[PDB]
Formats: C-alpha cells, structure tokens, sequence
C-alpha cells in the first residue's frame, strides 16, 4: 500500500528524511527503495536494507503521486535534472500525495493445494477495469499456456481511491469481477486478506498471514452450469429412465404459454 | 425545463448567461430566420442525440429542409419541434460538469473540450479544455453554477457551450440533465467519482461531506490532463460500416 496509512505526518517526514541521507551519501542514480522495520510497540523505525532498482510495487507510488517512475529512470539516465519539466520528476515541494492505493498480484498459486502454482491452458480470461483501477499484465489472455518454469504471476492489480477504505472496496470489486478459467488462482486468498478486519483497521504485523489463518482457506464452489450441462448431455444421449420406454409426446408440440 | 432546448435557452437568458441569437419555434420561417440572418443551424428542440441538425445557408433552401428536418425529428425524437439558431462558423465545443444535491449546494468539476466531432457527434473528448485561460475557465464555471442553482439541479448534469474561435466568446447551447459518455476524463483529472456521487446525492447527502463522495468547491482540484477515445467495430477500410460476429481473440492494453 501507499501511503502507509497508519503513519503520522511526523513519522512520514522522519522516514523520508532518513531516506534522502542514505541516498545522497551514495549519490544514488536512478530509482531505489530504502526499507525499514517499524516496531509496532514503540513506533520506532529501523533501517534494514536498500534495493537498488524499481520494485514490483512501484505502481502504488505512481498512482498516488502521479509520477511515471520508469519514464523518470530513462530521463534521469538521459542526463535530465530532477526539477526539470524534461526530467520525470517535479521538485520535492511539488511532490504530493493524492489519495490511496494498494496492489494485489494475481497468480496460479493454489490455496486449495498449499500454494503450488498451477500450470496449463487458460481457457477463459477477463479482467476488470473502470475508474481507479490500474492493471499491469500482458502475459495472460485466453488461450495462454502457463508453464512451470517461471513466476506464477498472472496480473498486478492496483486500486486507487481518495481514502483507504474506498480503495479496499475498489480492489475487492475488481478482484471478484475477474474470471479466470483453465487454471487455479489465488483470487480467493487475495479477497480474504483485503476483507479482513485486521487489514481494514491497519493492525496487522508482518506475522499476520502466517498467524491469522484462521485457516482461510476454503468454502468450495457450486459450478451449477456445468452440472446442468452434464445432466442435459446425459439424458440427451441416454434418455430418462422414467420416459425412455414409454409413449412420446407429439413432435415439436407447442410449449405451454402462461396466460 | 432543460429537456426542450428553447425553454433551456430561455432559462439561461433569464439568469444572464450568453446565448447565440435563436428564433422561437417554427408556415413562414423567415420572416423569422430573416430577423436572425443567414447562415443558420436548424435544431430539434427536445431530442438532441448528437444530431438531428441542419445548416441552412439561404432562403431558397428553407421550404425543403425545414420540412425534411421535421419528418426526421419526428422520426428520431418523436416530438417534431424545430427552431433556427445562428451558426457559429468557427467553433470549439466546451462544457461544464456540475453536481447538485437535495439541499441546494451545487459544484462544478471544471470543463471538457469535445470539439473533435463527426457531423456534430462527439468523437474525442478532453479534460480540462487544453486551450483555455484560467479566467475563461472560471467564466464558464460561474455560468454553469448560475444555470444549476436556477433549476435547483439534483444530481449530475452537463452544461454545453460554443466558443467562437474568432472572438473567444462563449454561448450556452444546451444542458444534458444526465451523466455523459465523456464523464470519465473529468473523473481522472479531478479524482471524483461522479457515479458514486450520483448515488450518495439521491441518498440525501450533502456535497462537501465525506458521505457525499464530493469535496467542497474549494477542494476540487485539477490534476493533469486526459482524453477519451471510443473503440468501435466501424470499419475504416469499409465505409465505417460496423463489423459484427465473434471476437475470437481480444487483448486490450493497460498500465
Ligand atoms: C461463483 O459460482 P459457483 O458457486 O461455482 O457456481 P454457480 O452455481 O454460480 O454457477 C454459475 C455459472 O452460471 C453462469 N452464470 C453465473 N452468473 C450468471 C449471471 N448473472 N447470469 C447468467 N449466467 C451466469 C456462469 O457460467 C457461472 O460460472 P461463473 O462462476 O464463471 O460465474
Ligand atoms: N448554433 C450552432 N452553430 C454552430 N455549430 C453548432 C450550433 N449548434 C450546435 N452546433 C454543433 O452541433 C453540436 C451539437 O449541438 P447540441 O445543441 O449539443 O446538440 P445535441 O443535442 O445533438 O448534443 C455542437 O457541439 C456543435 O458542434
Ligand atoms: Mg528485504
Ligand atoms: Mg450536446
């Protein structure tokens, strides 16, 4: 998520100042992330590591600040200066938060089988868009074959709204609107996370997933249409036991009409 | 009040918003058209479906044309009222987006350019209208609030205007008392969900409160630029005739 919605403006400024000093003291070129731990008991932040690159999660910071990070990377390595209209980036003072975002990554990791990624042909694929929804996909589409060799990723969904609660339900609406067939997904598990009370009120630690379950985990699926088609095919091929050796109604007689 | 275009135009005349010289409704058009002057645009009152219109360049044309224009308005719209409006020869189409609540508050969400048109139907729309000054943009915003306040406007609607390229004057042309196809561009540059606002509004909510989904006028802020295109089956290599049948593969592009 971005911003991290439990932080005070004092903690955000405090966090952001440490970061310009880890960065400046290496004359860092390009995009990079400075990761910290935050002890939920004291609210005290600890430097932990630097990733010298764009991360899978850059999209949330993009939608909430409206700054294209990839385009900034290229501009920056073209030689442009941060501040210049022809860099990617405005001056710090003109860099601003706008509402909230979260990203979920849809995969073939099976909740119903210990999260081993599924593989095979995707027979149906529809994803969901509309206001406040950003997608970063391109790999999946109907027909596509998911191989066992790489990343299980299908698509990254980023949802934006003016406040964090509305963002959650934007995500929830788009996730549930997805139809993926032919392969297993993690959609149900993604939906359970974001519908969780501890998620909604921002009280989770890093141990939340490994701890909550609250198996979550499960409930099956009705799959009624397939069941009906099975019936129709069966009776079409084999007949009905109560009808199959008995007189037959006069051919294509009128359906009854309700008056 | 806003359905019929003459009644709408009269509404705007009554609250000091500019219009083009237009006749009353229309077997002796000019006299009448001759009071307006040629060239004129014939417009169906009521029914405004991105067009049942007609440019009449001279009196000799009038008889056939108004008649035709009428058989069509009856055909397409089913009410048959036409009036003559003075033709703006060089024109940009700009429009204000307004939200009104059940308590009398009304806000604008700035303007859109929809001058990208095929015979008066909108093709490409943009927010904000790129070629506007900060003052012209405040000028429009203020008319549309006088139009909305006047009709105690409940919900989302649009106020549309012609900018005269020769003078940079605005002339109110019509209201659409409804959401529009181009609303989306206004949503991404303001951050305000117009549909959620619609619903919060008829739930009885007050614009400016969190439960309305709508900020107070002073917190409604333009952020960047946007444009919208509609992808259709109209085939450019076959007279734009709409194709149809099965889509066997389909991959749209995000990011
Ligand atoms: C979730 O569905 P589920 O619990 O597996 O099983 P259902 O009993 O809803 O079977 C629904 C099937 O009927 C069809 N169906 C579902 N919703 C439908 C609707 N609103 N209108 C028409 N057909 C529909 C689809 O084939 C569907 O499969 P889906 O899960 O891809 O939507
Ligand atoms: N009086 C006019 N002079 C010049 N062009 C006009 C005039 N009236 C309408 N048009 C053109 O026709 C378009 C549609 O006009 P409008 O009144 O909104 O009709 P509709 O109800 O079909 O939307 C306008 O965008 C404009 O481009
Ligand atoms: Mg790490
Ligand atoms: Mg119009």
């Amino acid at each position: 998520r971005a911003p991290a919605p439990y932080l005070s403006e004092a903690q955000r400024q405090e966090l952001a100042a440490y970061s310009l000093k880890i960065a400046g003291a290496t004359n860092y070129i390009g995009a990079g992330t400075v990761e910290y731990l935050m002890d939920a008991d004291t609210g005290k932040f600890y430097f932990i590591e630097v990733n010298p690159r764009i991360q899978v999660e850059h999209t949330v910071t993009e939608v909430v600040t409206g700054i294209d990070i990839v385009k900034a990377q290229i501009h920056i390595l073209d030689g442009a200066a941060i501040g210049t209209p022809q860099s990617g980036v405005p001056n710090q003072e003109d860099i601003r938060l706008n509402g909230h975002a979260l990203q979920c990554r849809v995969t073939t990791e099976d909740p119903e089988h210990n999260f081993i990624p599924d593989y095979g042909r995707i027979t149906a694929y529809r994803s969901a868009s509309g206001f406040g929804i950003r997608l970063d996909g391109g790999t999946s589409y109907s027909g596509a074959i998911i191989t066992r060799y790489y990343d299980p990723l299908l698509v990254k969904v980023t949802a934006w709204a003016p406040n964090p609660l509305e963002a959650i339900s934007r995500m929830d609406r788009a996730l549930r609107e997805f139809r993926i067939r032919g392969v297993a997904t993690n959609l149900t598990f993604l939906e359970a996370i974001i519908g969780h009370p501890k998620f909604r009120d921002n009280s989770y630690t890093t141990r939340f997933i490994d701890t909550t379950p609250e198996l979550f985990q499960q409930v099956k699926r009705q799959d009624r249409a397939t069941k009906l088609l099975t019936y129709l095919a069966d009776v079409t091929v084999n007949g009905h036991p109560e009808a199959k050796d008995r007189p037959k109604p006069l051919e294509n007689a009128a359906r009854p009409v309700v008056p | 009040q806003l359905g019929n275009k003459v009644a709408a135009r009269n509404l705007a005349i009554s609250v000091g918003v500019p219009v083009v010289p237009a006749t009353e409704p229309l077997a002796e058009v000019a006299k009448m058209a001759a009071a307006i002057g040629y060239p004129v645009m014939l417009k169906a009152s009521w029914g405004g479906g991105g067009r049942g219109m007609r440019v009449i360049r001279s009196e000799a044309d009038l008889a056939k044309e108004v008649t035709e224009a009428k058989r069509e308005a009856m055909a397409a719209f089913g009410k048959d009222e036409v009036y003559l409006e003075k033709l703006v020869e060089r024109a940009r189409h700009v429009e204000s987006q307004i939200l009104g609540d059940t308590h009398g508050n009304v806000v604008h969400l700035f303007e859109r350019d929809c001058s990208v048109q095929r015979r008066n139907q909108k093709v490409v729309e943009r927010a904000p209208a790129p070629y506007l000054s900060e003052a012209q943009r405040q000028e429009l915003a203020a008319y549309s609030l006088k139009i909305a306040g006047a009709t105690n406007y409940i919900g989302a609607g649009t106020v549309e205007y012609l900018m005269d390229a020769d003078t940079g004057k605005f002339y109110f042309i019509e209201v659409n008392p409804r959401i529009q196809v181009e609303h989306t561009v206004t949503e991404v540059v303001t951050g305000i969900d117009i549909v959620k606002a619609q619903i919060h509004i008829l739930d009885g909510a007050a614009i400016g409160t969190p439960q309305s989904g709508v900020p107070n006028q002073e917190d409604i802020r333009l952020n960047g630029h946007a444009l919208q295109c509609r992808v259709t089956t109209e085939d450019p290599e076959h007279n734009f005739i709409p194709d149809y049948g099965r889509i066997t593969a389909y991959r749209s592009a995000s990011g």
